[PDB]
């Protein structure tokens, strides 16, 4: 029985993957970002819906995916009246800072609303509850590089004020660009197109998990947003693959 | 088809034992004691004694003239 | 002097959730004064221990008097002095986890360092006091010998 | 007001790292000073590295168009 | 810094094998040493045969084959002979070379068994072993077959050819008891005793031992008949030492070179 | 059809050295020891005698492919000693010993018989 | 199996398998246990194959479900729960899941 | 030894101006719908026009 239903699927197999080879052969990627057939015809406005290439994208998770709200609360919100946890975690020249300036507070308060949409936003996107996602960028794994290079050693006071942090998130979520045009419509796609990306970001990069798992300093920052900003160029698909025959 | 000169394991000259093998199996001897009354110690030298085939006589009966 | 930590310790049981391997076994020993947990992994094989036990663990960043800090390489030929010449079993490894019972407010109160030696463990889990000389990614020593007594 | 990317694909700076080899090859001027070596590959290779190969890309668009980028003008990838 | 004094004790000489112990000596040396035994030993054998007339029923190969397994005794010639290879002049002389000749053709009405007592050698003492047993039988033969040729045999070593590999078995053993534990039982008790073992019946294996040296190697090389055990342990010893000589001669030119 | 000769396993091409030194430049006093037309026989007798001096920080060889008839050693010894004079002593002293060796057991041979 | 915890190698036998790598640095590693002999581990020895600084975590086959809930969890005491950092082995044992 | 084959410009067909097939005739391998398929997926066109035209049967 083994062996006859191996010998029908050797001769079966063939015939499918002849069909499915002769129908996508002439699907391209054209410098203009966007995948076309050889009548020119769009098929899809970016390779994959996000136009990046499928060697460079690793499994990950979402932490702000699936929490509860008391959780959520307590792990994205960076509290700012505890004045003994953020001598604990940032140094003095930092604390009365974070106090005094109100400023910092209403951007932190704007981080954690951001944070909230960007919640709600996964969970009317991504039902059931898949934290299992996959991304071009492991931010874990760049963390713990960062912090086995630098040598963090999580223990001590850190010097990294949010500010600095959530300054640097938004000029990443800038360079990172994948529709190139200043036209609303192309602003409106290139956000779409780099939606969830952003969202682990800025749900891995906080000002809370930053001052309490990670306590990276400006130099390690400043090197992790570098090291994130040229593997997603370079996990950007390059122009002119065939796409079709590595799908068929 | 005919006796090898020596073991293809070990290199013992076997091709100068097939005879007496013979001789000592018809006279009253069997085949584990004719082994080491031969002087095969290593079981790697047994085979070319047992599993040997004499093919050579049917090739022999096939005489090109006479 | 270089000397992270220095006590006396106790065996008091081998392998209590028998023994895997055939040249390592844990050793669930005491403390005498400090009163510090040790799961360290000694090969029995070369080095045999029986239990009630006593030895003189002292982890040293370096094995010399002086403390020069070795780079850290294997190098027979050296005639300069070392503390493992009083010693039956030295180990060289990393510590590479400190955990402890920290809060969001008040510092932490027992520690517990967590050093690799090239694949054996070792747990010296205790008060939080005497582990300062312990930080994540620095070279260490075992220097234990085994007391008369 | 060039759109493509600014990076170097694959396929271009093999094909570029090709044309080069060949032109060597054929008895053509180099674009940097050799070590002492001889294999046109591993001087275009070394020139590609020094940004001195005097190619120019042409990339067609879809809709027709055409952009013209320099090897000393882009980003490489490798 | 500097070697160590081996010891050698005999514990069986016959004309057939040697068992003999070394002690006190690396296991380098004693593994090398058994590789020479097996590869690199002087010895003659026929290397080149000239097949004028074969009416028999095998191949005409299979003849040449035959008699490259003939073993032929070399006690006091194979250290007189010089490598063809080396030689300094044409066709194989007898300086550098012994001749053989065969030349039989089955007439009577029974089948004839061309052994090796036909192999008639030029020389006296390179002979195959028929001095001291039947002979190794090379062909059988018909009424109206022959076999007629001649060849030649050259000196060669084991590393080349099978034919120049005397020793038949070295049966190579050192530590009989596992106590330096180079080997791990399962279930000691499931095993025997080597035949070297001195431990008593009850205990299966010695204790572990960790400061402790292999030593004790036992061997018993076994010779097919061309060359005495001895004599193939002492051209082994030299074979050895001279490639040693010649290695520190070339280092020693090389180094001058520079 | 491609197989090669049997001669080609212990006899010199002609061009081909039979040493070749060449030092190492990632660490002081290490020098590489390649041999052509040998095997095992003659590179780990001389491992292990380098492994007794005690002046050798390390001593080791290997086999690039055993189809192909070389050996590299690789010794490194202190910066007071250089590796070739650690090779000839290793050399000398094993020759010595062969030596001592063969003739105790010539002489435990000739004493066997009848003795 | 060369990765086990009860894996310990000789001087000898080290510096023959550091022969057969095309990027060593040229410097013994320090022995996991220098008294009452210099003995190599092989997780030790095989963190040299690792290049550059590499950090992972992978989980071996005969990894008890559990452990990680239980204590013991940083330390495991069949040899399990793969952890490298800076490119050097550290806990577990090597097998598919992780190579 | 029966099966190891090589070819460097060998005789040519009469009918399309193709290598030979068989080993015994001195023929090459064939380079299979799949194999350009797969060189297709690799992007390689020079490679792919190289086979099929220059290796093949050049023509003017
Ligand atoms: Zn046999
Ligand atoms: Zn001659």
């Amino acid at each position: 029985e083994g062996l006859i239903d191996t010998a029908v699927k050797t001769a079966e197999t063939g015939y499918i993957q002849r069909r499915l080879i002769k129908s996508m052969e002439s699907v391209m990627v054209k410098y203009d970002a966007t995948v076309r057939n050889s009548i020119n015809q769009v098929v899809q406005l970016r390779y994959g819906e996000d136009g990046l290439a499928g060697e460079s994208v690793e499994f990950q998770n979402l932490a702000t995916l699936k929490p509860s709200n008391k959780a959520f609360e307590k792990k994205f919100r960076f509290d700012y009246t505890n004045e003994r946890a953020l001598r604990r975690t940032l140094q003095e020249d930092l604390v009365k800072d974070v106090l005094s300036n109100a400023h910092i507070q209403n951007e932190l308060e704007r981080e954690f609303e951001r944070m909230r949409e960007d919640r709600e936003v996964l969970r009317v996107i991504f039902p059931t509850g898949d934290s299992k996602v996959v991304l071009p960028c492991n931010l874990l794994r760049m963390i713990w590089n960062a912090q086995k290079i630098f040598h963090i050693n999580p223990r001590l006071p850190s010097d990294l004020h949010p500010i600095k942090v959530v300054e640097g998130v938004k000029e990443l979520s800038k360079k990172l660009v994948i529709v190139n045009g200043d036209d609303p419509l192309s602003r409106q796609a290139q956000e779409n197109a780099t939606l969830l990306f952003n969202i682990h970001l800025r749900s891995t990069l906080c000002s809370r998990r930053m001052a309490e798992e990670f306590r990276l300093s400006g130099e390690a920052f400043d090197w992790l947003l570098g090291e994130i900003e040229s593997k997603f160029n370079q996990a950007i698909a390059h122009p002119g693959e065939m796409v079709g025959a590595l799908a068929a | 088809m005919i006796i090898p000169v020596r073991c293809f394991t070990c290199g013992k000259i076997v091709g100068n034992k097939w005879e007496a093998y013979l001789g000592l199996l018809q006279a009253e001897y069997t085949e584990g004691d004719a082994l080491d009354a031969l002087g095969l110690k290593r079981y790697c030298c047994r085979r070319m004694l047992l599993a040997h085939v004499d093919l050579i006589e049917k090739l022999l009966n096939y005489a090109p003239l006479e | 002097a270089g000397i992270l930590f220095e006590d006396i310790f106790d065996v008091k049981d081998i392998d209590p959730e028998g023994k895997k391997f055939d040249r390592v076994s844990r050793l669930h020993c005491e403390s005498e004064s400090f009163k510090m947990d040790l799961i360290l992994d000694v090969n029995i094989q070369i080095y045999p221990v029986d239990l009630g036990d006593k030895f003189r663990l002292v982890i040293a960043s370096t094995l010399y008097e002086d403390g020069t800090l070795d780079d850290g390489e294997y190098n027979p030929t050296d005639d300069r002095p070392s503390r493992a010449d009083q010693f039956e079993y030295v180990m060289y490894g990393k510590v590479y986890r400190i955990e402890g019972d920290e809060t969001s407010t008040e510092a932490a109160t027992r520690l517990s360092a967590y050093v690799s030696y090239g694949g054996l463990l070792m747990r010296l889990q205790g008060d939080a006091n005497n582990l300062h000389g312990f930080e994540v990614d620095s070279r260490v020593y075992l220097l234990m010998k085994k007391l008369a007594f | 007001k060039r759109i493509t990317t600014p990076y170097m694909t694959k396929y271009e700076r093999a094909r570029v790292l090709g044309t080069r080899a060949l032109q060597i090859a054929m008895c053509a001027p180099v674009m940097v000073e050799l070590e002492g070596e001889t294999d046109p590959l591993l001087i275009a290779m070394k020139e590609l590295k020094a940004r001195k190969i005097p190619i120019i890309i042409r990339r067609y668009l879809p809709d027709g168009s055409y952009e013209d980028w320099g090897v000393d003008e882009l980003i490489i990838s490798d | 810094p500097y070697a160590n004094q081996p010891t050698v004790r005999i514990t069986e000489l016959t004309d057939e094998n040697v068992k003999f112990i070394i002690e006190n000596t690396d296991l380098a040396v004693a593994n090398s040493i058994r590789r020479v035994f097996i590869a690199e030993v002087p010895i003659i054998a026929i290397d080149w045969v000239q097949i004028d007339a074969n009416s028999s029923v095998l191949h005409d190969e299979f003849i040449a084959h035959r008699l490259g397994l003939i073993p032929l005794t070399s006690d006091d010639i194979v250290d007189k002979l010089q490598y063809s290879r080396d030689c300094t002049c044409e066709e194989f002389c007898p300086e550098c070379s012994v001749e053989f000749t065969l030349d039989v053709r089955c007439n009577e009405d029974q089948t004839r068994h061309v052994t090796s007592r036909d192999l008639i050698s030029n020389s006296p003492r390179v002979i195959p072993v028929t001095s001291r047993q039947d002979d190794i039988l090379i062909v059988k033969l018909r009424k109206g077959q022959e076999l007629r040729l001649r060849a030649y045999a050259k000196k060669g070593f084991g590393k080349e050819h099978a034919k120049w590999n005397p020793t038949a078995g070295v049966a190579f053993e050192y530590d009989p008891d596992n106590a330096l534990r180079h080997t791990v039982y399962p279930k000691p008790e499931e095993w025997p005793k080597s035949e070297y073992s001195e431990l008593d019946e009850d205990e299966s294996q010695a204790p572990y031992d960790p400061n402790g040296k292999p030593e004790r190697f036992y061997y018993n090389v076994e010779s097919c008949g061309s060359l005495r055990p001895e004599t193939i342990v002492l051209s082994a010893l030299s074979g050895l030492k001279k490639k040693l000589s010649d290695l520190q001669t070339q280092l020693s030119h090389e180094i001058q070179s520079d | 059809m491609n197989a090669p000769p049997a001669f080609e396993s212990f006899l010199l091409f002609e061009g081909e050295k039979k040493i070749t030194i060449n030092k190492d430049t990632k660490v002081p006093n290490a020098c590489l020891f390649t041999i052509n037309k040998e095997d095992h026989t003659l590179g780990n007798i001389i491992k292990s005698q380098l492994l007794k001096d005690p002046q050798v920080l390390f001593a080791g060889y290997k086999v690039p492919h055993p189809l192909e008839h070389k050996i590299i050693i690789r010794v490194q010894t202190t910066p007071d000693y250089s590796p070739q004079e650690a090779f000839t002593n290793a050399i000398t002293d094993l020759i010595s010993e062969l030596s001592l060796l063969e003739e105790r057991f010539r002489v435990a041979i000739k004493d066997k018989q009848e003795g | 199996k060369f990765t086990k915890r009860d894996v310990f190698l000789e001087r000898g036998e080290v510096m023959n398998l550091l022969m057969f790598l095309s990027t060593w640095d040229g410097k013994v590693p320090q022995p996991a246990i220098l008294k009452p002999r210099p003995l190599w581990t092989g997780k030790q020895i095989f963190s040299l194959i690792i290049p550059g600084h590499i950090n992972c975590i992978r989980t071996h086959s005969t990894h008890p479900d559990d452990e990680d809930s239980g204590p013991y969890k940083h330390i495991s005491p069949g040899d399990t729960k793969v952890v490298v950092e800076n490119g050097e082995l550290i806990m577990g044992i090597l097998c598919k899941k992780s190579l | 030894d029966d099966k190891i084959h090589s070819r460097a410009r060998g005789p040519i067909q009469i009918l399309n101006r193709q290598p030979m097939e068989g080993r015994s005739r001195d023929g090459g391998l064939r380079f299979g719908e799949m194999e350009r398929d797969c060189q297709i997926a690799h992007g390689a066109a020079q490679f792919l026009r190289e086979r099929l035209f220059e290796a093949s049967d050049p023509y003017q």
